[PDB]
């Protein structure tokens, strides 16, 4: 998903000015179109999150005993020592990826160190709507998926979660890739050690080698850049004498002020239209990514995939989800 | 057959009462109609001219003076047209993605049986049937849902003669006293047998192995045949 | 009397899977489910 934004068309173009509003009424339903498009984008973002994560009928929980055949899921299971029951990896992800939006910015800071970019944007019609699902709820969904897959396997994705010992679930997964189950049962300790070592190295590899994890940061940066450009276009003159509506109104009579008002109106309408078109294109891209992530959750986490390179490199055994700011992370356990 | 018939009978009501789906096609129709309405209602805007009617401008003004209003109207209506075309292009991209997904679903769900999870419905996909809808397709996904589970005591292997036996295709279960081998998706217990299992090594490696007899059909058949032969011999020898 | 209420979303019914340490669950019977998917074309 991406940031849900709302733009006050009248406040952005013709801030608290009635003459400019009356002149803007002559351009038709452009503001209604922009508001409709932005509302559709926001609803689509909420839908993206719901499709990706809300894939479990029930909130499955792991048993109090955390022995799963020697496999150590501590770094991906929920951590109860936090207000949000987020795993170690999820907390690391949410620490690294930092949002630039809403919180409770209604009481914006009383101008201590100028004003932030967010506070300045919020002062001209550009606000951010919080997502429908809080990070606690997304973490709960991820924890339910992880508990279901490590306590039942792929059964919870096709009906009721039928419990199965994790060694035997691993044996079935080995049978899925063409390897006999006696290979796992006679190498169970070695496989558990290899999985533990790999899940330990995941913490370093996710945040040191870079490669991935820059996609969510790119999404955040692109949203911030678009909003910054939209708010910076308010200082442009667009051929008028001044970029300030108040100065134009206070220096010129209406018949001669209306020309400058209309120049500013045209410039700001063009800026808004460009912003909304770019937002629609980026939302289409993000929806494609979200549909891909939902398919990955359905076919990698809820079951074992025979599709090549869909759930990692090698012969797919299983996958684990972890929530991240505006995205998901799949830990793909494969056989090489 | 009865279950399928009941489900397909309930389809005629679940398709129109539970809402949820079937609103996507209506959303497409509403979006197209609303875009056309906005485009045609943008013709009553003045965009700064003296009138939104071109004939009035041509009839009340000289060419050099009417040209300004004509150009204002041209700019406004051109902008409206480009806006409509851009939104149409983006919506067409979205609809093309949806149609590519629908074609993939027709190929993989209807023309074959899919092992992709949740791709052709919730559960183990059996088959799919297509239906046409205005500007869209409806897939009726027939899937298999395990219903009445029971939990047994399971083991990874069975130790019989200093050897480890693993199920060929199935799982070892115990109802409390006896051990059977069943299929993993439907409780159909069967006696553990050398035709049901394969041997791999000894019993000192597998964690969770249990003792149980793996009955050998060949040896028991040989013993029964030898007993019958002994009876036949004693019929006349003794 | 009816009224408008605000609440927190319920993500689902909390089910603790009876994961045991040598125990399995196997289905003894099944259902045939016909679901419906609508796709704009
Ligand atoms: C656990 O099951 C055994 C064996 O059940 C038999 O084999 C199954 C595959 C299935 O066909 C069952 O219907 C069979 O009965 C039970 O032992 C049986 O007990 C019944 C009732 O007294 C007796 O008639 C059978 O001969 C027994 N079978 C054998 C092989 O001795 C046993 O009672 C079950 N235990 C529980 C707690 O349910
Ligand atoms: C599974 O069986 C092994 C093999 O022992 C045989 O079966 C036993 C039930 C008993 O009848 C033995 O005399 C048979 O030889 C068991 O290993 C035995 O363990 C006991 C107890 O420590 C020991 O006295 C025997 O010498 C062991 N037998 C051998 C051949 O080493 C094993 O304990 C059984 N496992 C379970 C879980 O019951
Ligand atoms: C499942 O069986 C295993 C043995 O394979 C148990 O593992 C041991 O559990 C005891 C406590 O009951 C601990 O003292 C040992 O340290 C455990 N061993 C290892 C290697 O961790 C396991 O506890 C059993 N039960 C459950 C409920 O998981
Ligand atoms: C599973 O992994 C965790 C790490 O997530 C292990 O916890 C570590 O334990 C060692 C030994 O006591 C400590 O030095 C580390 O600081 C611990 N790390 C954390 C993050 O707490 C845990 O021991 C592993 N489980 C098993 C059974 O080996
Ligand atoms: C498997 O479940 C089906 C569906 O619930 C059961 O079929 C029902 O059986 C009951 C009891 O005899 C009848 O009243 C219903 O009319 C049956 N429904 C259908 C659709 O045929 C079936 O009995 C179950 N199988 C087992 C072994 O218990
Ligand atoms: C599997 O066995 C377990 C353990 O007896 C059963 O789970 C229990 O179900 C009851 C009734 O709802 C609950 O009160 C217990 O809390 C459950 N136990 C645990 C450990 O959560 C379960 O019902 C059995 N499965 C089937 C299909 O009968």
């Amino acid at each position: 998903s991406m940031t849900k934004t709302s733009v006050d068309c009248t406040m952005y173009i013709c801030g608290d000015s009635t003459e400019c509003s009356n002149l803007l009424l002559q351009y038709g339903s452009f503001c209604t179109q922009l508001k409709r498009a932005l509302t559709g984008i926001a609803v689509e973002q909420d839908k993206n999150t719901q499709e990706v994560f809300a894939q479990v009928k029930q909130i499955y929980k792991t048993p109090p005993i955390k022995y799963f055949g020697g496999f150590n899921f501590s770094q991906i299971l929920p951590d109860p020592s936090k207000p949000s029951k987020r795993s170690f990896i999820e907390d690391l992800l949410f620490n690294k990826v930092t949002l630039a939006f809403i919180k409770q910015y209604g009481d914006c800071l009383g101008d201590i160190a100028a004003r932030d970019l967010i506070c300045a944007q919020k002062f001209n019609g550009l606000t951010v709507l919080p997502p429908l699902l809080t990070d606690e709820m997304i973490a709960q969904y991820t924890s339910a998926l992880l508990a279901g897959t490590i306590t039942s396997g792929w059964t919870f994705g096709a009906g009721a979660a039928l419990q199965i010992p994790f060694a035997m679930q691993m044996a079935y997964r080995f049978n899925g890739i063409g390897v006999t189950q006696n290979v796992l049962y006679e190498n169970q300790k070695l496989i558990a050690n290899q999985f533990n070592s790999a899940i330990g190295k995941i913490q370093d590899s996710l945040f040191s080698t870079a490669s991935a994890l820059g996609k969510l940061q790119d999404v955040v940066n692109h949203n911030a850049q678009a909003l910054n450009t939209l708010v910076k276009q308010l200082s442009s003159k667009f051929g008028a004498i001044s970029s300030v509506l108040n100065d134009i109104l206070s220096r010129l009579d209406p018949p001669e002020a209306e020309v400058q008002i209309d120049r500013l109106i045209t410039g700001r309408l063009q800026s808004l239209q460009t912003y909304v078109t770019q937002q629609l294109i980026r939302a289409a891209e993000i929806r494609a990514s979200a549909n891909l992530a939902a398919t990955k959750m359905s076919e990698c986490v809820l079951g074992q995939s025979k599709r090549v390179d869909f759930c990692g490199k090698g012969y797919h055994l299983m996958s684990f989800p972890q929530s991240a700011p505006h995205g998901v992370v799949f830990l793909h356990v494969t056989y090489v | 057959a009865n279950q399928f018939n009941s489900a397909i009978g309930k389809i005629q009501d679940s398709l129109f009462s539970t809402a949820s789906a079937l609103g996507k096609l209506q959303d497409v129709v509403n979006h197209n109609a609303q875009a056309l309405n906005t485009l045609v209602k943008q013709l009553s805007s003045k965009f700064g001219a003296i009138s939104s009617v071109l004939n009035d401008i041509l009839s009340r003004l000289d060419p050099p003076e009417a040209e300004v209003q004509i150009d204002r109207l041209i700019t406004g209506r051109l902008q409206s047209l480009q806006t409509y075309v851009t939104q149409q292009l983006i919506r067409a991209a979205e609809i093309r993605a949806s149609a590519n997904l629908a074609a993939t679903k027709m190929s993989e769900c209807v023309l074959g049986q899919s092992k992709r999870v949740d791709f052709c419905g919730k559960g183990y996909h059996l088959m799919s049937f297509p239906q046409s809808a205005p500007h869209g397709v409806v897939f009726l996904h027939v899937t298999y849902v395990p219903a009445q589970e029971k939990n047994f005591t399971t083991a990874p292997a069975i130790c019989h003669d200093g050897k480890a036996h693993f199920p060929r295709e199935g799982v070892f279960v115990s109802n409390g006293t006896h051990w059977f081998v069943t299929q993993r998706n439907f409780y159909e217990p069967q006696i553990i047998t050398t035709d049901n299992t394969f041997v791999s090594g000894n019993c000192d490696v597998v964690i969770g192995i249990v003792n149980n007899t793996v009955y050998d059909p060949l040896q028991l058949e040989l013993d029964s045949f030898k007993e019958e032969l002994d009876k036949y011999f004693k019929n006349h020898t003794s | 009397s009816q009224s408008i209420i605000a609440y927190t979303m319920s993500l689902g019914a909390e089910n603790s899977v009876a994961y045991s340490n040598n125990s399995i669950a196997i289905p003894t019977n099944f259902t045939i489910s016909v679901t419906t998917e609508i796709l704009p074309v």
